[PDB]
Protein backbone atom coordinates (compact mmCIF):
# COMPACT_ATOMS: atom_id res chain seq x y z
CA UNK A 1 0.00 0.00 0.00
CA UNK A 2 1.57 3.26 -1.19
CA UNK A 3 0.06 6.08 0.87
CA UNK A 4 0.24 9.68 -0.34
CA UNK A 5 -0.45 12.78 1.76
CA UNK A 6 -2.68 15.79 1.06
CA UNK A 7 -1.77 18.73 3.30
CA UNK A 8 -0.12 22.17 3.26
CA UNK A 9 3.42 20.77 2.88
CA UNK A 10 5.63 20.95 -0.24
CA UNK A 11 5.98 17.81 -2.33
CA UNK A 12 9.20 15.83 -1.85
CA UNK A 13 8.81 12.74 -4.05
CA UNK A 14 8.51 14.10 -7.60
CA UNK A 15 10.11 13.94 -11.02
CA UNK A 16 8.26 14.57 -14.28
CA UNK A 17 10.76 12.69 -16.49
CA UNK A 18 9.71 13.25 -20.18
CA UNK A 19 12.27 13.65 -22.97
CA UNK A 20 12.41 15.07 -26.49
CA UNK A 21 15.38 15.79 -28.73
CA UNK A 22 16.94 19.17 -29.56
CA UNK A 23 16.90 20.88 -32.96
CA UNK A 24 18.72 23.97 -34.17
CA UNK A 25 18.27 26.77 -36.71
CA UNK A 26 14.50 26.26 -36.88
CA UNK A 27 11.69 28.29 -35.32
CA UNK A 28 10.29 25.92 -32.69
CA UNK A 29 8.43 26.02 -29.37
CA UNK A 30 10.45 25.25 -26.24
CA UNK A 31 9.52 24.59 -22.60
CA UNK A 32 12.96 24.07 -20.99
CA UNK A 33 12.05 24.60 -17.32
CA UNK A 34 8.73 26.43 -17.40
CA UNK A 35 9.84 29.29 -19.61
CA UNK A 36 8.26 29.23 -23.07
CA UNK A 37 9.11 31.04 -26.28
CA UNK A 38 9.55 30.78 -30.02
CA UNK A 39 12.74 31.18 -32.01
CA UNK A 40 15.84 29.54 -33.41
CA UNK A 41 18.55 28.05 -31.20
CA UNK A 42 22.20 28.46 -32.19
CA UNK A 43 25.51 27.74 -30.50
CA UNK A 44 26.67 30.66 -28.36
CA UNK A 45 30.14 31.52 -27.05
CA UNK A 46 28.98 33.30 -23.88
CA UNK A 47 30.15 31.75 -20.61
CA UNK A 48 27.71 31.24 -17.74
CA UNK A 49 28.49 30.91 -14.08
CA UNK A 50 28.05 27.34 -12.79
CA UNK B 1 41.47 42.03 13.44
CA UNK B 2 38.32 43.59 11.96
CA UNK B 3 36.70 43.00 8.57
CA UNK B 4 38.84 44.48 5.76
CA UNK B 5 37.60 47.13 3.35
CA UNK B 6 36.55 45.19 0.26
CA UNK B 7 33.75 43.77 -1.85
CA UNK B 8 32.94 40.13 -2.59
CA UNK B 9 29.72 38.57 -3.85
CA UNK B 10 28.21 35.42 -2.36
CA UNK B 11 27.26 32.41 -4.55
CA UNK B 12 24.41 30.07 -3.58
CA UNK B 13 25.20 26.61 -2.25
CA UNK B 14 21.99 24.75 -1.34
CA UNK B 15 18.23 25.24 -1.26
CA UNK B 16 16.13 23.44 1.34
CA UNK B 17 12.41 22.65 0.94
CA UNK B 18 12.14 21.89 4.66
CA UNK B 19 9.78 24.78 5.37
CA UNK B 20 10.04 24.54 9.17
CA UNK B 21 9.44 27.53 11.43
CA UNK B 22 12.71 29.21 12.46
CA UNK B 23 13.00 31.59 15.41
CA UNK B 24 16.24 31.04 17.37
CA UNK B 25 19.95 30.92 16.59
CA UNK B 26 23.00 29.44 18.33
CA UNK B 27 26.52 28.53 17.25
CA UNK B 28 28.74 25.51 17.97
CA UNK B 29 32.49 25.46 18.59
CA UNK B 30 35.33 22.98 19.11
CA UNK B 31 36.23 21.97 22.67
CA UNK B 32 39.78 20.96 23.61
CA UNK B 33 39.60 17.97 25.97
CA UNK B 34 42.95 16.93 27.44
CA UNK B 35 44.80 16.68 30.75
CA UNK B 36 44.61 20.48 31.14
CA UNK B 37 40.80 20.41 31.54
CA UNK B 38 39.82 16.86 32.52
CA UNK B 39 36.57 15.60 34.00
CA UNK B 40 33.05 16.23 32.78
CA UNK B 41 31.75 19.20 30.76
CA UNK B 42 31.66 21.32 33.94
CA UNK B 43 35.44 21.84 33.91
CA UNK B 44 36.51 20.56 30.49
CA UNK B 45 35.70 23.74 28.58
CA UNK B 46 37.86 26.46 27.01
CA UNK B 47 37.12 29.34 24.65
CA UNK B 48 40.06 29.53 22.25
CA UNK B 49 40.72 32.32 19.76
Amino acid sequence: VLSFELLHAPATVCGPKKSTNLVKNKCVNFNFNGLTGTGVLTESNKKFLP
Amino acid sequence: RDLPQGFSALEPLVDLPIGINITRFQTLLALHRSYLTPGDSSSGWTAGA
